[PDB]
């Protein structure tokens, strides 16, 4: 209901071609890695396989809202 | 001309519908009932430890 309103307000007038803080300061990104498995290591091709969950977190002051909802839990749609 | 009435039904279903929100987001937990029918249990690959 009102999560739709929050989402529509967040994206209205929003440019995803521009990183947050485009001309102010570098965007700081904190990264986490969960390693599901480190696959076979074939020396023939000098390569190895790895399966991970790759987490990235950063601040976007354009994605700032005020509501009783504290976190928006979304899928890949957005 | 069932086409127009059914087109209206679908359009009304998708009007004001937000697919970024799971059903019952506000006041419920979405319960998904799952079921698998295996049409073929493929070959098992020992070398890759997979099937």
């Amino acid at each position: 209901g009102d999560v739709t309103v929050i989402l529509n307000n967040l994206l209205e007038g929003y440019d995803n071609k521009l990183r947050p803080d485009i001309g102010v300061k570098p965007t700081l990104i904190h990264t986490d890695m969960y390693v599901n498995s480190i696959g076979p290591v074939n020396a023939i091709n000098m390569e190895y396989t790895i399966d991970i969950f790759f987490a990235q977190t950063w601040y976007d002051r354009r994605l700032k809202f005020n509501s009783t909802i504290k976190v928006l839990r979304l899928n890949s749609n957005m | 001309d069932n086409t127009t009435v059914f087109t209206r039904i679908l359009d009304r279903l998708l009007d004001g519908y937000d697919n970024r929100l799971r059903p019952g987001l506000g006041e419920r937990v979405t319960e998904v009932k799952t079921d698998i029918f295996v049409t073929s249990f493929g070959p098992v690959s020992d070398h890759d430890m997979e099937y």
